[PDB]
């Protein structure tokens, strides 16, 4: 998206929160044209701010933004459960320019390590003629983290599969990833390996056949 | 070119017209004095 | 008041085409923009085009042009939106919306989007009914720190997603994090629960995964049992 967001914003509810739309002069700097939308999840985007600052009738007199520059900005004051929420912004370059579009949760929980687990595929698989490989995370905090796939050292980008999070019942999040190989594929290698790294700390597993 | 007889132009539903046909070839010469465009969009930065 | 309805969520092979329609209502038809937007699961929106009732003028963005036909019926009061060449990229869910000021006459607008469609999702896959093979994942002892154990089982080579996965008919709901069915390369898809246990029942308690796949009709219950060395 031609416009710049942040990836997830956390706050405590009740407090003011901002959000940044930023991109050349061709788009927020050199017009009017930004505006912003929510979107409860598993529904439809619903208009929030147009104009890069207006309310549509009947949204909360707390929300509001503005524009500085090249870079608008979203505000949301009396934060509340029912904020919690996607929003993206939008303006207008000769075509329909969006934003990548931002997560809203609760702040003040402290940052939580990850939580790896790892099995090799039974021989109800191996017989089966197929061997997928399943990484499982779940328990941490804040949830930006990245997971690769090394056999051995030399990576293989074959046959990777991964879901979405999904925020438990702890306030944490959790999810899964699988990888497709063969039999010969699994047997002839030494190990297959599951690595995580988060703020510069890093994480790791393995395991192997028999 | 096509020929079209029913017309409704200015799309006022409704009232529809039926333009009768005209006996034997129709001629008509037009002199051209204007024209009416529409511009693209975003495509790429300051390509075509 | 207004509304804006779309047609079904569509189940196509690759390659194929797909149309979807937006029924709006309560206002001027012929005098309001309708936007189309697409968004892939995750994904942020993407902007498909828009239609002008009136006379039916349209104009579509760069990377969506030339498989996207949008049209209205403006007898029925009936938008039409159609997507050929189907590709695996092209699933996503579809949205129509208007713009916010709108009139007979003159006039305006880019910005407004304000009543929205539902959605319609649109599936692009090539794989068949298949039976799945499903195993379980069954903790050892290194991957115990402090006592506790965690497992789980996959469902793999199964088309149609999804495939829900409880715990022994229902006695375990704590610590269960089911995780949504995604799609593998091959199309036959591929997902898995995990289950939060301790260590010192690992010989007093059975945990099984209950994994059901309808469509393909091969229902597998694994047993999650430790691994004996
Ligand atoms: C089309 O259309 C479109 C749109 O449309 C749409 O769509 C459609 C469909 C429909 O729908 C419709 O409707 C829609 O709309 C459009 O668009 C567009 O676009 C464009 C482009 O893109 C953009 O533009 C941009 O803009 C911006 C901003 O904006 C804003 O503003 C505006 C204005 O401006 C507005 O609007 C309007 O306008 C108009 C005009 O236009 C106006 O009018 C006017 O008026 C005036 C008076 O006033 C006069 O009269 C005139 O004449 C007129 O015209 C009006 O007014 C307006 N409106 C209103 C309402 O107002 C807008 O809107 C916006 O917003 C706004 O704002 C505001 C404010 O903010 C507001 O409010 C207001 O306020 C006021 C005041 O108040 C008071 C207060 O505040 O309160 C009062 C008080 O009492 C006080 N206080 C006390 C205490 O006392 C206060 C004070 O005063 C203060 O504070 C002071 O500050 O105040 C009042 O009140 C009023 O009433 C109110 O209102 C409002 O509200 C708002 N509104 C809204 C929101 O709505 C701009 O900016 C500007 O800038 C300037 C500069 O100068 C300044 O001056 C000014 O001021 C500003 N402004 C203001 C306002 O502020 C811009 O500009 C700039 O940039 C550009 C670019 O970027 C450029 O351009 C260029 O041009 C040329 C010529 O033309 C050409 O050629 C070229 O090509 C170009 N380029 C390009 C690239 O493009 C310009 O020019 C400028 O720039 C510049 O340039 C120059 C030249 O070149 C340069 O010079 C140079 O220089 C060199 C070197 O240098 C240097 C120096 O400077 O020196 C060096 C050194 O070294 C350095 N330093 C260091 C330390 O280092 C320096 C540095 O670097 C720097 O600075 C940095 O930057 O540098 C050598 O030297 C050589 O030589 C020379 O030359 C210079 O530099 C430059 N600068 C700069 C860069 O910066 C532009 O303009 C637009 O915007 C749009 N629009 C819309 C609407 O969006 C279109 O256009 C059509 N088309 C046709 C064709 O048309
Ligand atoms: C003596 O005086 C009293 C008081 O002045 C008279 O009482 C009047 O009685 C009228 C009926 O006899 C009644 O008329 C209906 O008004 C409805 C309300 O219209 C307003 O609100 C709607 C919707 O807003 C609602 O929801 C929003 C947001 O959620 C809220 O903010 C609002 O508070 C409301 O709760 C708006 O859309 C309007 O713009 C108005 O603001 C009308 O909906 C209703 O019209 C519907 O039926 C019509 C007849 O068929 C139809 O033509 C029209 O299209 C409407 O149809 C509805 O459903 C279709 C379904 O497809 C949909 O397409 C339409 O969009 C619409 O939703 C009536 O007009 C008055 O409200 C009532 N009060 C007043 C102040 O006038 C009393 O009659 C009078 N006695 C005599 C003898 O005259």
């Amino acid at each position: 998206s031609a416009l710049t967001q942040p990836a997830s914003v956390s706050g405590s509810p009740g407090q003011s929160i901002t959000i940044s739309c930023a991109g050349s002069s061709r788009d927020v700097g050199g017009f009017d044209l930004v505006s912003w939308y929510q979107q409860h999840p598993g529904k439809a985007p619903k208009l929030i701010i147009y104009e890069v600052n207006k309310r549509p009738s009947g949204i909360s007199s707390r929300f509001s933004a503005s524009k500085s520059g090249n870079t608008a900005s979203l505000t949301i004051s009396g934060l509340q459960e029912e904020d919690e929420a996607h929003y993206y912004c939008y303006s207008y370059a000769d075509g329909v320019a969006f934003g990548g579009g931002t997560k809203l949760t609760v702040l003040g929980q402290p940052k939580a390590a990850p939580s790896v687990t790892l099995f090799p595929p039974s021989s109800e698989e191996l017989q089966a003629n197929k061997a997928t490989l399943v990484c499982l995370i779940s328990d941490f905090y804040p949830g930006a983290v990245t997971v690769a796939w090394k056999a051995d050292s030399s990576p293989v980008k074959a046959g990777v599969e991964t879901t979405t999070p999904s925020k438990q019942s702890n306030n944490k999040y959790a999810a899964s990833s699988y990888l497709s190989l063969t039999p010969e594929q699994w047997k002839s290698h030494r190990s297959y390996s599951c690595q995580v790294t988060h703020e510069g700390s890093t994480v790791e597993k393995t395991v192997a056949p028999t | 070119c096509r020929i079209k007889q029913i017309i409704n132009m200015w799309q006022r539903i409704g009232q529809a017209m039926y333009a009768p046909p005209i006996q034997g070839v129709i001629r008509c010469v037009s002199n051209i004095t204007g024209l009416i465009l529409t511009r693209d969009g975003g495509s790429t930065n300051s390509t075509t | 008041e207004v509304q804006l309805v779309e047609s079904g969520a569509q189940v196509k092979k690759p390659g194929a085409s797909v149309t979807v329609s937006c029924t709006a209502s309560g206002y001027k038809f012929t005098g309001y923009h309708m936007h189309w937007v697409r968004q892939a699961p995750g994904r942020g929106l993407e902007w498909m085009g828009w239609i002008n009732p009136f006379r039916g003028a349209v104009k579509y963005p760069q990377n969506f042009r030339g498989r996207v036909s949008m049209t209205r019926d403006t007898s029925m009061e009936i938008f039409y939106m159609e997507l050929s060449r189907l590709t695996s990229d092209d699933t996503a869910v579809y949205y129509c919306a208007r713009e916010m000021f709108d009139s007979s006459a003159d006039w305006s607008p880019w910005r407004g989007m304000v009543a929205w469609g539902q959605g319609t999702l649109v599936t692009v896959s090539s794989a068949s009914t298949k039976g799945p093979s499903v195993f379980p994942l069954a903790p050892s002892s290194k991957s115990t720190s402090g006592g506790t154990a965690a497992l789980g089982c996959l469902v793999k080579d199964y088309f149609p997603e999804p495939v829900t996965v409880s715990w022994n008919s229902g006695a375990l709901t704590s610590g269960v994090h089911t995780f949504p069915a995604v799609l593998q390369s091959s199309g036959l898809y591929s997902l898995s629960s995990v289950v939060t246990v301790p260590s010192s029942s690992l010989g007093t308690q059975t945990y099984i995964c209950n994994v059901n796949h309808k469509p393909s009709n091969t229902k597998v219950d694994k047993r999650v049992e430790p691994k004996s060395c």
